[PDB]
């Protein structure tokens, strides 16, 4: 496929590198008692090996000669779920966060003292600006247009 | 008395009530600065209005598509079809048309009654009205644009709007339009519901 | 009763509120959705 | 709104919180860790003191009783701990979010009213209607009140709701006792009463 690689569905290396995982995990199953807590134990753990394998074959990750799923981020359609949207998704978090802390800190910076809510955090005001940051794309390009997100002259 | 969302809180003072449709509704406080108010109303209009007529264009055609009358594909398949152009050519048209009248409502968004006349022909200008009620050619049947008549539209605007995300996100997880999903629920809602349908 | 509280809002309380809610949901999230290398939903 | 100094306590020669002074109804002086000190929480905890023995007595009913007639030769409810388990005209999720917007809307008005009190209540359809009640936690009104025991003069309205928390604190306890009971019993409340009552020497916690 793309840089040599081929996909993790037709890789014999992805397929034997589960096979081996799955014997090894028989291979500690066998010192123990069908009816064992560490056979039901063990028993999930291949079931849950046997279900990751079979998602990273689904979804259509690219495998190199090793057998392990290789990302590309240089962002071909075929592949945003590996960088491109859960990267997008951790932006809107983190803007999430920077926002509603800068919220709070300009709701406070007019107190007697302002360092005073910043050791002891007012959780009734940090209640009521949690969920600013939900629109904080949209709260945060208004102030970037009424020149009031950056402070004038510093 | 304006209305309220919420009958225990508070209205915010920057919502005055001046405005249709004001119930005092904004936790987030993106309107607190007049200048987003302003820039909010209008899209909140033309949001309103376009999904008032995509609610309508997705609906009533399938619904007599379901009754007998017609025979019209549904609204997320209607693309899929064939048509006398081709659909980037479509898409080309579009974006033009729009290029033009959309940045024209935005110049008098940003400067109010700089563009009520014809650039070509000189005369048959738009008369003074305000912003997101331009007056003129698109008043033809000359009504009354007051109060309850724009509370109306921004209404029917919220409803279509949330009616939008309603048609698009049942469509996602149940497969087939807003009229069937209707019809499935009808026939037994104790059993067809949201509930049911994850 | 109101200096407790006053008490539970100090840094290190609500730090430790906040990560511990956070640590069990992650765990939970990963819990339900182990491994995943991807966003799958497309 | 009537204070009493020498109002009998909950501990006996014990001197009760400058913050309990015998004006709330059901007062005993009762709060050895101070929950309630500040005016705020008191007010707040006394609201939930009644919304909670509210669902306790509707709760210590909907046990008590059916798993009392039942017994008898009368009527055919089941367990109310396997009650959950069973299946109805529609599926418990249903019922469940059906319950979670109805009984939302409904505390919903009433969040506002604690938060707010006098703003809640009128009718937002048919304002003719109305809620006569003064005091937070006692509405009134037609709905809530029909029978009118509840506008009154002071002392009795006093004596009323000295009852009211009082049997709300015996059913919380005693819907409390019920699940703990079937807990450490395999069978139903009752039949820790017979059996206490066939053998009170004998047949108590240290059974098992
Ligand atoms: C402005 C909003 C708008 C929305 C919400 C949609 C939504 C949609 N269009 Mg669409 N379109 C829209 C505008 C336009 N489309 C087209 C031209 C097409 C075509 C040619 C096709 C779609 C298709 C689709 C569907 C893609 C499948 C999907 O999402 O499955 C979940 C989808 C429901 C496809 C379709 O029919 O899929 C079944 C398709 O083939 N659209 C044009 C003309 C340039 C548009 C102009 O505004
Ligand atoms: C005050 C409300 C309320 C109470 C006390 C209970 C209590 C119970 N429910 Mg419900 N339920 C309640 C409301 C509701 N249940 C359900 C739907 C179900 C189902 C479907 C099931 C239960 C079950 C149970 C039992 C689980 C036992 C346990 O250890 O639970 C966890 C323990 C706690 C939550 C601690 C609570 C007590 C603490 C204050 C001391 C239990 C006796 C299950 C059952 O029957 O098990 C045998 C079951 O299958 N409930 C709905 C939706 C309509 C409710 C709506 O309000
Ligand atoms: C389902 C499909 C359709 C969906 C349609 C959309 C629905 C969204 C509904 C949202 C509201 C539903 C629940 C409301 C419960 C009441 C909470 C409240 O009292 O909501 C209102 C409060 C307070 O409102 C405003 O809050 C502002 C924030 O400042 C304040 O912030 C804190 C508020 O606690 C402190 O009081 C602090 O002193 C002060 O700075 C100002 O106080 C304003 O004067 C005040 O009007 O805000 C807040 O908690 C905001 C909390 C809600 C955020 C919703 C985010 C959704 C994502
Ligand atoms: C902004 C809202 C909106 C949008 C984007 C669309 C979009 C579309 N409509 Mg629709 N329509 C709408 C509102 C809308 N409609 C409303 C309010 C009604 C009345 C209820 C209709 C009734 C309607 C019918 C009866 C049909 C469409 C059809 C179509 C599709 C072909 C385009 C076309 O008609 O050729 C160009 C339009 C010209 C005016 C020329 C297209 C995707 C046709 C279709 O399904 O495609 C085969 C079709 O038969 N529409
Ligand atoms: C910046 C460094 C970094 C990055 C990018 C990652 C990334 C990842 N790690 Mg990892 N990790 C790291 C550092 C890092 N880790 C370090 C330093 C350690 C040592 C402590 C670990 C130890 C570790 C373990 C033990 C595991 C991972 C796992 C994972 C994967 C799980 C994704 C997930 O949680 O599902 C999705 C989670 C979400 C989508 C949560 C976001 C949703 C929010 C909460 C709500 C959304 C609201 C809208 C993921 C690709 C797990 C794995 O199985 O790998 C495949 C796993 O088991 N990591
Ligand atoms: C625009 C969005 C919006 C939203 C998100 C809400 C949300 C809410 N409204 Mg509300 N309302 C709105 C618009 C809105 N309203 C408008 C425009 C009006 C004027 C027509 C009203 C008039 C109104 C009244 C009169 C009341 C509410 C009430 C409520 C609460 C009831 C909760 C519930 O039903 O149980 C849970 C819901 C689930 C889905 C679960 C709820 C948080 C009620 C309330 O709680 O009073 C405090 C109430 O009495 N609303
Ligand atoms: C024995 C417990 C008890 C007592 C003494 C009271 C007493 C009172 N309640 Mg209350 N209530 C209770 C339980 C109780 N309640 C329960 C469990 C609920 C939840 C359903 C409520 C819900 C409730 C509401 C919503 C309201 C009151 C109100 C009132 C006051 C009105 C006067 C009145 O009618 O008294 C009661 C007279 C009695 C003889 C006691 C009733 C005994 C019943 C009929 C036995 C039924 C058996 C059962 C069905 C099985 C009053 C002080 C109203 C108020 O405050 O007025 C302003 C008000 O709005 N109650
Ligand atoms: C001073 C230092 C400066 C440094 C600057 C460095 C710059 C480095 C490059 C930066 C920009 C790189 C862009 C690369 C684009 C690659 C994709 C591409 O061109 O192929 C074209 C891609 C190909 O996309 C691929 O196609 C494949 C089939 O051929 C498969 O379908 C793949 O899944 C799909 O990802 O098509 C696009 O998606 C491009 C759409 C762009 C539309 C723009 C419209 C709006 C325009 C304005
Ligand atoms: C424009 C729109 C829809 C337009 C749809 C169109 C054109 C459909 C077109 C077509 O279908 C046809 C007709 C025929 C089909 O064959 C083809 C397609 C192409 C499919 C929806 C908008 C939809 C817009 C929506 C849903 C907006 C919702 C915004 C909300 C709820 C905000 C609320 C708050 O912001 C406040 C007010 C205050 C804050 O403090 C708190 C929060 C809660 C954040
Ligand atoms: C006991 C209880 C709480 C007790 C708390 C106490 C004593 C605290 C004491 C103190 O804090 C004070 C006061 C002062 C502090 O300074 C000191 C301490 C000492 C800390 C609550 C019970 C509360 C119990 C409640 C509210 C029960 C409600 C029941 C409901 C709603 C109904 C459920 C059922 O419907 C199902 C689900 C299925 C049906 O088949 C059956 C039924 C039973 C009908
Ligand atoms: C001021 C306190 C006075 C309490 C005095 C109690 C003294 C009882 C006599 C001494 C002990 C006799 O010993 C005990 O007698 C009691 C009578 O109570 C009986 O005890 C019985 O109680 C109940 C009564 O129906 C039976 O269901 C049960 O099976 C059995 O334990 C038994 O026969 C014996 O276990």
């Amino acid at each position: 496929d793309i840089a040599g690689l081929t996909p993790c569905k037709d890789s014999k290396q992805f397929a034997k590198r589960e096979k081996q995982s799955i014997k090894k995990l028989e291979s500690s199953l066998k010192l123990y008692a069908p009816d064992s807590a560490p056979a039901l134990a063990i028993n999930a753990t291949i079931e849950k090996t046997k279900r990751r394998f079979d998602n990273y074959g689904k979804q259509g990750l690219l495998c190199g000669a090793d057998g392990l799923p290789h990302l590309i981020v240089s962002g071909d359609q075929r592949h945003w779920g590996e960088f491109i949207t859960p990267g997008i998704l951790f932006l809107y978090i983190a803007g999430w966060i920077g926002w509603v802390g800068r919220s709070y800190l300009i709701a406070i910076r007019d107190d007697k003292k302002p360092t005073q809510k910043e050791i002891i955090i007012d959780v009734p005001l940090a209640t009521g600006l949690v969920f600013r940051g939900f629109s904080w794309p949209i709260a945060a390009y208004r102030e970037l247009l009424n020149g009031e997100l950056v402070a004038k002259d510093v | 008395k304006k209305g309220e969302w919420l009958p225990g809180l508070a209205s915010p003072g920057y919502l005055t009530g001046s405005l249709p449709g004001d119930n005092g509704f904004d936790p987030l406080g993106l309107a607190e600065d007049p200048e987003n108010l302003k820039w909010f109303v209008q899209a909140e209009l033309v949001n309103g209005r376009w999904a008032m007529l995509g609610v309508a264009g997705m609906l009533l055609p399938e619904v007599f598509t379901s009754i007998g009358i017609i025979n019209v594909p549904k609204w997320y398949d209607a693309g899929k079809e064939e048509y006398f152009a081709s659909s980037s050519t479509l898409f080309v048209i579009e974006f033009i048309l729009f290029h033009y009248v959309e940045i024209r409502r935005w110049q008098d968004i940003k400067n109010p009654g700089s563009v009520n006349q014809d650039p070509i022909f000189k005369q048959y200008s738009l008369p003074a009205g305000e912003v997101g009620y331009p007056g003129g050619i698109f008043n033809p049947l000359n009504f009354a644009p007051t109060l309850e008549a724009k509370e109306k539209e921004i209404a029917n605007g919220r409803l279509a709007m949330l009616a939008f995300l309603g048609f698009i996100i049942q469509h996602n997880v149940t497969g087939k339009g807003p009229f069937d999903n209707l019809l499935q629920h009808i026939s037994d809602p104790w059993h067809n519901t949201i509930v049911q349908t994850l | 009763m109101r200096d407790l509280k006053t008490y539970l809002s100090v840094a290190p309380v609500a730090s430790t509120l906040w990560f511990a809610a956070l640590a069990g949901l992650l765990i939970e999230i990963n819990r339900f959705f182990p491994d995943a290398l991807t966003f799958p939903f497309f | 709104t009537v204070a009493e100094p020498d109002r009998p306590l909950w501990f006996p020669g014990s001197t009760p919180p400058p913050w309990l002074d015998g004006s709330l109804p059901g007062d005993f002086g009762f709060d050895p860790l101070g929950l309630g000190s500040d005016p705020e929480s008191l007010r707040w905890n006394v609201q939930a003191e009644l919304v909670h023995s509210r669902w306790a007595m509707l709760g210590a009913a909907g046990i008590f009783i059916p798993e009392f007639l039942t017994k008898l030769g009368i009527l055919n409810t089941p367990s109310w701990y396997t009650a959950g388990e069973q299946e109805y005209f529609t599926d418990t999720t249903t019922l469940f979010i059906v319950e979670l917007v109805f009984i939302g809307w409904a505390e919903g008005r009433r969040w506002a009213d604690i938060l707010n009190p006098g703003c809640v209540n009128t009718d937002p359809i048919f304002p003719n209607n109305k809620l006569t009640g003064t005091d937070v936690g006692y509405p009134g009104g037609l709905w809530f009140d029909p029978l009118g025991w509840g506008s009154a003069s002071p002392q009795k309205l006093k004596e009323l709701r000295t009852k009211e928390i009082k049997n709300g604190r015996l059913a919380m306890l005693a819907v409390m006792g019920a699940w703990f009971q079937h807990i450490y019993t395999g069978t139903g409340p009752i039949d820790n009463l017979f059996a206490h009552l066939a053998d009170p020497g004998h047949a108590t916690i240290f059974a098992a």
